[PDB]
C-alpha cells in the first residue's frame, strides 16, 4: 500500500546538521517526486524543496539555499534530507510526500498534477528540535 | 602482452553509438600531436627527408605525411 | 510573488452548518490550487486537488471552487470530525507557499 | 502515440491497393505507417533477446603464480628437466643461463635451466556463442486515436487493451497478426535472420558485464584459453603471454604475472555493443530487421460515429517534433458516447479549407466521462497555421506556423534517407516498400556493390576510412580519363560520407 | 633521494551516478553533484519528447556523472643527477684462488 | 623513477609527461583531486536517451 | 583511457636489457601482418593508390609502404 | 511565465587567500583548499631559490 | 614572549567534528610551521600533521586522511584544526607547536631544523573526549 | 615508515646518578633527531635538538649524541625534577613518529 514513513523525532545542536529519512512503500520508488515541507509548531506549512528518487535531482527554496541537501537511495527506496547549520527556527516538523508524474528528474509542474498531487503518503511527520 | 587489435579496425557501421567513439575520433590526432610536441626537431628531419623524395613540390608534402605518420605509432 | 491570503483567520460554528473559506493570491494560479485540513499531530485530511475536484474517499460534505485568483472552499454540513486547521496552497512557479490557516471549533 | 519525441522516427505510406508495406524495423527508433484507410499505425522495437547461448572458449586475464622453480643444469649435461614442468597446471619456459666457476659444474660456459611456476587464475571471461535460432525479437506497436497519454508507463494493461499490442517473433514463427479487437489484424512477417548478421557474434560476459563481439575478434585474443572446456581443473591454453619470465643479466630467472588486464580488454573492446539481463535470458539493445507488414484486415472502428458537438479545449500547448508534425492533447466533457471528433487545419476560415497532413485519422473518444484528454497529432504546411478542432462556432482554433519550408522537407528527408543508406546499407532499400522494379534494382545493386565494399574495404576504421577518402579525393583530381578518376571521386566520397556517420 | 612528482591512476571505480535531465528549453542541466570535483561529469544533449514531461519538446539536455574513486596509484617519482650513487668493485690478478664474487 | 605495482623502472620523463591518465599532478595527502579525469571513464547514452 | 605513450619512443640506450623488448622488437610486425591478414583486399587497394603517385616505379613501392603502414596502427 | 535559466554574477568578493609553495622538484603544489569549488584557484610556476 | 595557547578541553559525539584553536604570541605569526601532534592518554606522541600560518598550506599523515582539516586565521594569528567523523581513538590530547624556518608554505625539512624544532610553544594541550 | 625503538621501557634510579637512553631507528636519520621529557599534565621539557645540541636555558645536566641510526641521551646527575617520560623522535621523511617512552622514578 502506497505509504511513506519518516525517521523518529530528533534533537540537534544549533549549527549542526540533521538527516531525516523517508522510506516508501506500495509503489515503484522511481515514479514519485518527493516533496519536503516544513511546519513550525504554531506556524503553517511552507514547502521546503523537492527531490526525484531517480537520478537524485534536487531543488528547493531560497529559505534553505546553502543548508539543504537531498539525496536518494534506490536500494531500500529511501530519500535522505540533511539540514545544515541548524538555527532556532528549525525546531519544527518536516514532512515528505510522493508526487505526480515523476517522469524524468524535476518538479515538472507546467504539465498536469493532482490525483494526490503530493498527498497520498504524507507519512507521520518528523519532529526536530534544535537546542542544547 | 600487446593487446594488439584496436577493434576500430573492425568497426560496426550500425546506427547505435559504438563503444568509445567519443574519444576515439580524436585519439590518433592527440597521439601524433603529443608525439611531435615531444620530439620537435623530427619536424625538420622529416622535412629534409621528404624534400629529397618525389621531386614534385606536391608529393613532397605527401612524403612529409608519410614520415610524420610513421613516427608516432609504430615507434 | 506567491503571496496567498487565506481568509478568515479562524471560525467556530455549530454542527450541521455550511462554512466557506476564501483564498486569493496576488498571482494568476488558474487551476493549480489545493486544499487540506490537518489536526494537531495528524497527517492532513483529503480535501481538494485542482481547487475544484473531490478526491476518492473524501465525503461529498466538502466542495471547492474558484477560477482566476480567488477560490472558495465549503463544508456543506459541519460534523465533529471537521475540527482542524484548513490550508490552501498553490502549485505553480515553485516557491510553493501555503496559507497560514483557517481554524475550526465546535459549539 | 508511442513514437512522438523519439526522433529518428519515420512516416511511410503505401500506394493503396495491395498492402505491401515492408518496413525496416528499428530497435533504435519508431516507424509510423499511414493509409487513407486502415487507422494509422506505429511500430517500435522494444528489446532483443537471446534464449540459448553455448559455452565456447573462456579467457582468463587475472592470474596468480606460486611455488616457482628454476632447475639449473651444467653447461654440458643436457638441459634442465624440472619434474615440475611435467604438469600443465604449471607454466614453464626453458632458458640458457650463464654457469661459471664457483658455481658448481666443474665445466663452465653457457648452461641452461627451466624457470617455471604454477598458473592459478581468476576472473574468467565467459565468451559464449549464440546462433540465429532460439534468439527472440520482441516489439510493441500502437494505433493512434484513443488512449490519452499512451506513454509506455502502464504498457502492462495496454497490450490487454486495444490501442497497444506486444509481439514476439522467432525465426521459427516469423508471422504474427497483431490483432486489435475492433481495429484490425496487423499482418506481420519478418526476416529473423538478416538482422544483425549473426553466427559471427559471441556473447561475452566478463565481470557480469555482457556484450556482443564479432567472433573473429574473439578468436584472435591472445589470453589463456579454457578453449572449450567444462568442469575439471581448467587446462589453460597458450599460458605464456600472461606470465612473463625474466633472468638477471646472466642468471637467476624469476617470473611476473602482469596482474589483471580487465581494463585492458575494456580498451580493446572499442567496437562491441553492451548487453544486459542475461540469466538464461540475455537481452540486448538495438538491432534492426526487415518486416513485411500487411494491412489485410484493419477496420477503423467508428467511421459512422457522430461528431458530438461539445466544445473542445486544448490542454498542452501543442509543440511540434523534429519531423515537423505537432501533437495536441485536447480534453472535453459536454457530450457522451463513442464519439468521432473533427480535427483539421486551415489558413483562413469561413472556409476551414481542410489542408495539410492529417496523421491521427478517425480520432475516437470512448465514453460519457468528463474532459477526456484525446491525444492526437497533425502536421501543418510550411507557413502559418490555423489548427481547428471542435466543430463550428464553439470550436477551438490555434495558430501554428510550422516554419518548415517544402524544400527544407526534402532536405530533412534526404539526409535521413542518406543516414539510413549508410547504417542499414542494403536494408535501407525496401524502406518505402512497394515491389517496384527499380526498388529490387536498388536492392540488388547495393547487394553486390556493398558486399564487394565490405569484402574489399574490410571493416575500415574511423581514421583509416578518413584518410582513404582524402587520398582518393586527391587522386580524383589528378588522373586523366575521368572514367576512372571519377570512380576515385566516387569511392572517396562514399568513404567520407561513411565517416559522417552517427558518430557526430 | 627521489622526489614525488605527479602520480597516475589506472584502476578507478564509479558509484552514485547522476543524470539531471532538463527540458529542451530551460537552460541546460545543473546537477549540484557536478559541484564537487570528486565526481567526474560531462554534459550531453539528449532527446526529450512528449510523454516525457517538458511541455515543449525536441533536443533537451542532461549532465550525466558519477563519483571517481580510484586505486592502484602510479608513483612516478623524479631523480636528479645529484644524490645518485655509483658502486663498483675492482680486483687485481695474481693471488686469490677462485676470486669469484 | 616509476613504481606502479611495487615494480620500478626508469622512464624518459617526456613520455611520462605525455601519458593521458588521471593526475595526482603533484599532490600530497588530502583526497586526490585527479586531473583530466575523463579518458578513464566513458560516457554512453542510448540512441537518444538515458 | 588511451594509455597513449608507448615508452619505446623514449628508449634508454643502456646496457641492461629494457622492460619488454623480447616481444617488442616483433610486436609491430605482428601488428601489421595480423591487420593485413584480416583485411586482405586492402593490399590491391594500396596498390592502385600508390601506382598512381610518385610515377617513378621506385617511389611507387614507397607509397605502398606509406599506405600499408598507415592502415594498421592509426586505424 | 518566465523560466530561470543561468544567472550571472558581476560583483564578487575574495577572502582567506592561499598560495601553497612547493620546491622546484617535489611535484607541484596541492593546497587542500583547492579541493573545494567555492574557492577559485590557478596553478603557477614561481621562482624558488636558495 | 613566544608562546602558544589552545582552546579548552571538549567532548564530542562519535562521527562529529571538533575544532581546536591555537593562538600564537610573541612572534611574527607567519614565520613558524604549526605542527599538530596527538597523544592518547596512555599512548605516546604521534605527529598528526602540519599547516603553515601563511597561505594556509596543509599536510598530514594517512592516519587522518579525509578527516583532518587545518586552516589559518591571519588576523588574530590563529590556526584552527578540525577532526571529522570522530572515532573512539580520538579521545586524546592534541598539541600545536611552532616550527623552524617557515619560509614559504610547507614542511620543508631537507633544509635545517631545530632550535626549538617545534618545541618552544607547545602550549597546554587540548584534551578531547569522544562519547555520548 | 620510520620505526624507531626507544630503549629501555622504564628505569628508576637514585639522585645524582647518570642515566642513558638509546633509540635506534630502522632508517638513516643522520642528524634529524630530537629529545623531550614530559610530565603527566605538562608541556614537555627542553632537552635536545639535532640529537647533539643543548638548547638555551637547558641545564648542562643533559647531553645527547649519536650519528648514524642509534642515538644516546644521558642525564649526568639525577635530580627530583627529572621525573618524567622521555621521548626521542625523528624529523625526516615526514611520517613523523616518536618513541613510546622512557619513564623515570626516584628512589
Ligand atoms: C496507466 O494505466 C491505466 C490503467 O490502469 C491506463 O488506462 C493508462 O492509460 C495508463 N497511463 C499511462 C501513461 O501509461
Amino acid at each position: 500500500e502506497v505509504q511513506l514513513v519518516q525517521s523518529g523525532p530528533d534533537v540537534e545542536k544549533p549549527g549542526a546538521s540533521v538527516k531525516v529519512s523517508c522510506k516508501a512503500s506500495g509503489y515503484t520508488f522511481t515514479s514519485n517526486y518527493i516533496h519536503w515541507v516544513r511546519q513550525a509548531p504554531g506556524q503553517g506549512l511552507e514547502w521546503m524543496g523537492v527531490i526525484n528518487p531517480r537520478g537524485g535531482s534536487t531543488a528547493s527554496a531560497q529559505k534553505f539555499q546553502g543548508r539543504i541537501t537531498m539525496t536518494r537511495d534506490t536500494s531500500t527506496s529511501t530519500v535522505y534530507m540533511e539540514l545544515s547549520s541548524l538555527r532556532s527556527d528549525d525546531t519544527a516538523v518536516y514532512y515528505c510526500a510522493r508526487g505526480g508524474r515523476a517522469l524524468f528528474y524535476d518538479s515538472y509542474t507546467t504539465p498536469r498534477d493532482g490525483g494526490s498531487w503530493w498527498f497520498d503518503p504524507w507519512g507521520q511527520g518528523s519532529l526536530v528540535t534544535v537546542s542544547s | 602482452a600487446v593487446t594488439l587489435p584496436s577493434h576500430s579496425t573492425r568497426k560496426l557501421q550500425t546506427r547505435s553509438q559504438t563503444w568509445l567513439e567519443s574519444r576515439e575520433y580524436t585519439k590518433h590526432l592527440i597521439r601524433v600531436e603529443n608525439w611531435i610536441f615531444r620530439n620537435p626537431g623530427f619536424a625538420l628531419a622529416a622535412a629534409a627527408i621528404a624534400w629529397l623524395l618525389g621531386s614534385s613540390t606536391s608529393q613532397k608534402v605527401i612524403y612529409l605525411v608519410m614520415i610524420l605518420l610513421i613516427a608516432p605509432a609504430y615507434s | 510573488d506567491i503571496q496567498l491570503t487565506q481568509s478568515p483567520s479562524s471560525l467556530s460554528a455549530s454542527v450541521g452548518d455550511r462554512v466557506t473559506f476564501t483564498c486569493q493570491a496576488s498571482q494568476d494560479i488558474r487551476k493549480y490550487l489545493n486544499w487540506y485540513q490537518q489536526k494537531p499531530g495528524k497527517a492532513p485530511k483529503l480535501l481538494i486537488y485542482d481547487a475544484s475536484n473531490l478526491k476518492t474517499g473524501v465525503p461529498s460534505r466538502f466542495s471547492g471552487s474558484g477560477s482566476g485568483t480567488d477560490f472558495t472552499f465549503t463544508i456543506s454540513s459541519l460534523q465533529p470530525e471537521d475540527v482542524a486547521t484548513y490550508y490552501c496552497q498553490q502549485f505553480d512557479d515553485l516557491p510553493i507557499t501555503f496559507g497560514q490557516g483557517t481554524r475550526l471549533q465546535i459549539k | 502515440i508511442r513514437c512522438i519525441g523519439v526522433s529518428n522516427r519515420d512516416f511511410v505510406e503505401g500506394m493503396s491497393g495491395g498492402t505491401w508495406v515492408d518496413v525496416v524495423l528499428e530497435h533504435g527508433g519508431c516507424v509510423t505507417v499511414m493509409a487513407q484507410d486502415k487507422p494509422t499505425v506505429d511500430i517500435e522495437l522494444v528489446t532483443t533477446t537471446v534464449s540459448n547461448m553455448a559455452e565456447v572458449r573462456s579467457y582468463c586475464y587475472e592470474a596468480s603464480i606460486s611455488d616457482m622453480a628454476s632447475d639449473s643444469r651444467c653447461p654440458t649435461q643436457g638441459e634442465a628437466y624440472l619434474d615440475k614442468q611435467s604438469d600443465t597446471q604449471y607454466v614453464c619456459k626453458r632458458t640458457l643461463v650463464d654457469r661459471g666457476w664457483g658455481n658448481g659444474c666443474g665445466l663452465f660456459g653457457k648452461g641452461s635451466l627451466v624457470t617455471c611456476a604454477k598458473f592459478a587464475c581468476s576472473k574468467k571471461m565467459t565468451g559464449k556463442s549464440i546462433q540465429p535460432e532460439n534468439l527472440e525479437y520482441r516489439i510493441m506497436l500502437s494505433v493512434h486515436g484513443s488512449q490519452h497519454s499512451g506513454m509506455i508507463v502502464n504498457d502492462t494493461g495496454h497490450e490487454t487493451d486495444e490501442n497497444r499490442a506486444k509481439v514476439e517473433i522467432t525465426p521459427n514463427s516469423p508471422r504474427a497478426e497483431a490483432t486489435l479487437g475492433g481495429f484490425g489484424s496487423l499482418g506481420l512477417d519478418c526476416e529473423p535472420r538478416t538482422g544483425l548478421d549473426f553466427s559471427d557474434l559471441y556473447y561475452l560476459t566478463m565481470n557480469n558485464k555482457h556484450w556482443l563481439v564479432h567472433k573473429e575478434w574473439f578468436h584472435d585474443i591472445p589470453l589463456p584459453w579454457h578453449a572449450g572446456a567444462d568442469t575439471g581443473t581448467p587446462h589453460w591454453n597458450n599460458k605464456e603471454a600472461l606470465v612473463e619470465f625474466k633472468d638477471a643479466h646472466a642468471k637467476r630467472q624469476t617470473v611476473v604475472v602482469l596482474g589483471s588486464q580487465e581494463g585492458a580488454v575494456h580498451t580493446a573492446l572499442a567496437g562491441a555493443l553492451e548487453a544486459e539481463m542475461d540469466g538464461a535470458k540475455g537481452r540486448l539493445s538495438s538491432g534492426h530487421l526487415k518486416c513485411r507488414l500487411k494491412m489485410d484486415k484493419l477496420r477503423l472502428k467508428g467511421v459512422s460515429y457522430s461528431l458530438c458537438t461539445a466544445a473542445f479545449t486544448f490542454t498542452k500547448i501543442p509543440a511540434e517534433t523534429l519531423h515537423g508534425t505537432v501533437t495536441v492533447e485536447v480534453q472535453y466533457a459536454g457530450t457522451d458516447g463513442p464519439c468521432k471528433v473533427p480535427a483539421q487545419m486551415a489558413v483562413d476560415m469561413q472556409t476551414l479549407t481542410p489542408v495539410g497532413r492529417l496523421i491521427t485519422a478517425n480520432p475516437v473518444i470512448t465514453e460519457s466521462t468528463e474532459n477526456s484528454k484525446m491525444m492526437l497529432e497533425l502536421d501543418p504546411p510550411f507557413g502559418d497555421s490555423y489548427i481547428v478542432i471542435g466543430v463550428g462556432e464553439k470550436k477551438i482554433t490555434h495558430h501554428w506556423h510550422r516554419s518548415g519550408s517544402t524544400i527544407g522537407k526534402a532536405f530533412e528527408a534526404t539526409v535521413r534517407g542518406a543516414k539510413r543508406m549508410a547504417v542499414l546499407g542494403d536494408t535501407a532499400w525496401d524502406f518505402g516498400s512497394v515491389g517496384g522494379a527499380l526498388n529490387s534494382l536498388g536492392k540488388g545493386i547495393h547487394q553486390i556493390f556493398g558486399a564487394a565494399f565490405k569484402s574489399l574495404f574490410g571493416g575500415m576504421s574511423w581514421f583509416s576510412q578518413i584518410l582513404i577518402g582524402t587520398l582518393l579525393m586527391w587522386l580524383g583530381l589528378n588522373t586523366k580519363n575521368g572514367s576512372i578518376s571519377l570512380m576515385c571521386l566516387a569511392l572517396g566520397g562514399v568513404l567520407i560520407f561513411l565517416s559522417t556517420a552517427v558518430s557526430a
